[PDB]
């Protein structure tokens, strides 16, 4: 149930 | 955390969430000890019995958080890991002896009202405060009961327990690198860490200098908040020479 | 860190949290 985090941190 | 309460804003500004990238989920607690170093339990990163062996690129750390699941825009900061260091004598085979690890961040985190490091104890603070009956504080986003999950960070204060009582509560071999905490059945009050709280801090506020020190790391237990059982914590001071060696060398 | 363990919203403002006194009372 986690809110998506900004994509910049997953790059 | 079982039988705890919601944390106040900024109450535990050294709290860190270890977060898996894919799938996106909470892995563990952790703590901030400087602008570039995070302390956690080794079993949060390496536990071969469960096929757990994370690499740096598998993980993120989220610092400054209060809400468990929300992305706390303008408050939390998310950091990538440069390197993991697991204690070389961490005993994952038997009893989680020396359950400690460090994570170096790729870039320093900016401190704020919500992000601030905890102190690590010196010998004298440890000797003075690690006494049966003295209470510390455990924080985490783990389960609210053994067998759900909290909206925000949870906090519980728990007393350190006499070593013979710790030993007599379990069949697992206890070592000097561990201490246990929790209320006894006859004390009435309750509380414990639980699954998901692993790696988070057990802190004490020194009455000498009014600073918070991390004395323990949530390590292991048998169930959560069971009568006659106690939570076990890595004895941070006993492993501090290794912490300092790592930070000094890397 | 020189400033470790002093929380911006508590110790740095001389504000106490709701349960820290429970810890102090245990340090006998
Ligand atoms: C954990 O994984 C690394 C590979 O990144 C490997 O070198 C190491 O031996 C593994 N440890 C164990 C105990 O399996
Ligand atoms: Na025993
Ligand atoms: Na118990």
């Amino acid at each position: 149930d986690f809110e998506e985090i900004p994509e910049e941190y997953l790059q | 955390i079982v039988e705890g309460s919601d944390a106040e804003i900024g109450m535990s500004p050294w709290q860190v969430m270890l977060f898996r990238k894919s799938p996106q989920e909470l892995l563990c607690g952790a703590s901030l000890i400087s602008d570039r170093w995070v302390l956690t339990a080794a079993h949060c990163l390496l536990y071969p019995p469960w096929d757990k062996n994370f690499t740096e690129n598998d993980l993120l750390v989220r610092i400054g958080k209060h809400s468990r699941t929300r992305y706390e825009r303008n408050i939390e900061k998310i950091s990538m890991l440069e390197k993991i260091y697991i204690h070389p004598r961490y005993n994952w085979r038997e009893n989680l002896d020396r359950d400690i690890a460090l994570m170096k961040l790729k870039k320093p985190v900016a401190f704020s009202d919500y992000i601030h490091p905890v102190c690590l104890p010196d010998r004298e603070t440890a000797a003075s405060l690690l006494q049966a009956g003295y209470k510390g504080r455990v924080t985490g986003w783990g389960n609210l009961k053994e067998t759900g999950q909290p909206s925000v960070l949870q906090v519980v204060n728990l007393p350190i327990v006499e070593r013979p009582v710790c030993k007599d509560s379990t069949r697992i071999r206890i070592t000097d690198n561990m201490f246990c905490a929790g209320y006894k059945p006859d004390e009435g009050k309750r509380g414990d860490a639980c699954e998901g709280d692993s790696g988070g801090p057990f802190v004490m506020k020194s009455p000498f200098n009014n600073r918070w020190y991390q004395m323990g790391i949530v390590s292991w237990g048998e169930g959560c908040d069971r009568d006659g059982k106690y939570g076990f914590y890595t004895h941070v001071f006993r492993l501090k020479k290794w912490i300092q060696k790592v930070i000094d060398q890397f | 860190e020189a400033d470790c363990g002093l929380r911006p919203l508590f110790e740095k403002k001389s504000l106490e949290d709701k349960t820290e006194r429970e810890l102090l009372e245990s340090y006998i």
